[PDB]
């Protein structure tokens, strides 16, 4: 999830926009 | 942009940045 | 615990606090 | 709602739990 | 709530949060 | 300390109000 | 994206998370 | 300038982004 | 260094900042 | 108090330092 | 003051502390 | 650069004014 996709590995503010509403 | 570790805390102000007004969902049991 | 005054990020500080690994959701007004 | 009345007024951390997961 | 690793100014964030007006000290020293 | 038991270790928001004056 | 609202520290953050490890340059007027 | 944009009125990622070295 | 202006968690942080490994004492009014 | 001045007014880092333990 | 390690956004914030209206820059490939 | 001078190491507030402009 988030926590894997952005802190534990590495994301971008585009990927970062999947988890918005 | 750019791609950098976002954990925790810096994790959720960066969903705050991106979504703002949108909304989003933190859900780290995913 | 005290009540709170809170805008913008310090809003999602303050739920990141609160709801620890359960994780939240912000959805805010329009 | 939750995100307006911290702000504009004030809220309590009960209030804000019931934004958990 | 939860319980969760809250370190340096991530920690008086917390503190300030839960204290509030009531004020608080943050003595890492102890 | 403080740091100990909530750094370190883990604490809960109640055990920081340990920490209010 | 959505637009944003960002005063003082909040706007350095911002810049933080846009930039990466490209840095950036904060100049404020005056 | 941007500093004051983002918070007299309102800026975007874009804008800010322009500020990166 | 230059004057600050700083409101709410900015202050604690600013104090964190300051102060390091000392730590510090947030006592507002009332 | 500083707590009020630093937001109401401004403070110095200085001025901050005296909260130091 | 202090020295303490400042890393990411925390410098960042530092930097916006210590700075100010000077304004400053954050380029971390150097 | 100030990410060694401050992050992997260690730095003052004064140092940090290195980076002021
Ligand atoms: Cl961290
Ligand atoms: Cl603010
Ligand atoms: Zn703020
Ligand atoms: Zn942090």
């Amino acid at each position: 999830g988030i926590v894997e996709q952005c802190c534990t590995s590495i994301c971008s503010l585009y990927q970062l926009e999947n988890y918005c509403n | 942009f750019v791609n950098q570790h976002l954990c925790g805390s810096h994790l959720v102000e960066a969903l705050y940045l991106v979504c703002g007004e949108r909304g989003f969902f933190y859900t780290p049991k995913t």
